[PDB]
């Protein structure tokens, strides 16, 4: 059982550290704001109406 | 020395002869593919090194709690009276201490 | 009674550094993982290095 | 009756850590399965990257 | 190195050569095809992550 | 001894060769079932003896 705990253990720090790492750079990380879609200008000219 | 001299300069020589074998237009763009796919080699062994400064973290947040459950043991012990006993469960908690620092440097290091 | 007494005491401490030993393991072999892997990272740096596609 | 005693006891002491061996299976169980489904996400993200249909 | 330099040159050569083999107006539409399943796929695994932030 | 040396290498192979064997999943409650009848096996060998306490 101790030894097989410690297998459950390695497999999750390998999978979060390379998900962590993928979690960083410019595409993803401006993905994560609202205003990212470039479309803006015209969304406020459409609120004119 | 005259040998390297003589070394230095056929050296120089084939390494002229390839470099006019170079296509700019292929070469620059080959030169692209093999610095992305570099990127990923990298980026697999930089993330198989964060696996391990979380995995240290853990291993001594167990021992630093296992070192109490030996100083608890050694206290009801004395309260028995017997020493004896009480010795053996002071040299687990040591060993357990000595190397709990041995991940504090570890951990602050990479 | 006067041997029986000397190997009680005796196989006692063999059961004191067992203990001793199987804490070390842990840490000696955490050690090993880490220090290989860094090592394959020092040497992917070195190859790429080698290339100089940046040269190019 | 001095030993039944001490066996008496030790037996308490086991089924006491059934218990807690119990509860963590079930805690170890479904990280291993999280940690597994992890696993298939990133691979398939790495091997659409690889294709790199944007690219053609 | 020199097998380098004269890795990275045979290398983009054979690269090239398959870069004139594909045709625009069949490939243009492949890829589309080939970006389409793989959302397919994506859409699956990370379904399969949800159902254990719910459990 | 040379011959221990040699022995231990050759046995140290071969237990890791089995570790590596172990799936976590499986193997983790197999661990709690074997160690559920062994208190039952137990249970029984104690109460044989204070049946002879009494008598």
């Amino acid at each position: 059982f101790e030894r097989m705990e410690n297998k459950v253990l390695d497999m999750e720090a390998t999978s979060q550290a390379a998900g962590e790492l993928a979690g960083f750079g410019i595409e993803n990380q401006f993905a994560q704001l609202e205003a990212s879609s470039g479309v803006e200008d015209e969304l406020a000219a459409l609120k004119a109406s | 020395g005259l040998f390297d001299r003589l070394g230095r300069v056929v050296r120089a020589n084939l390494n002229d002869l390839v470099s006019k074998a170079e296509d700019p237009e292929k070469v620059l763009e080959q030169a692209v593919i093999d610095m992305q796919e570099d990127l990923v080699q990298l980026r697999q062994a930089v993330a198989r090194t964060i696996a391990e400064e979380k995995r240290t973290e853990q291993r001594l947040n167990q021992d630093t709690q296992e070192a109490k459950k030996w100083e608890d043991r050694a206290k009801l012990a004395l309260t028995n009276g017997e020493e004896n006993l009480a010795r053996e469960a002071l040299a687990r908690k040591k060993s357990l201490t000595d190397t709990a620092a041995a991940y504090q440097t570890q951990l602050a290091q990479q | 009674r006067t041997m029986s007494e000397n190997l009680r005491r005796n196989l006692a401490a063999l059961e004191a550094k067992i203990s001793e030993a199987k804490t070390k393991k842990n840490m000696l072999q955490a050690r090993a993982k880490a220090a290989k892997a860094n090592a394959e990272l020092q040497q992917t740096l070195a190859a790429a290095a080698a290339a100089a596609a940046a040269a190019a």
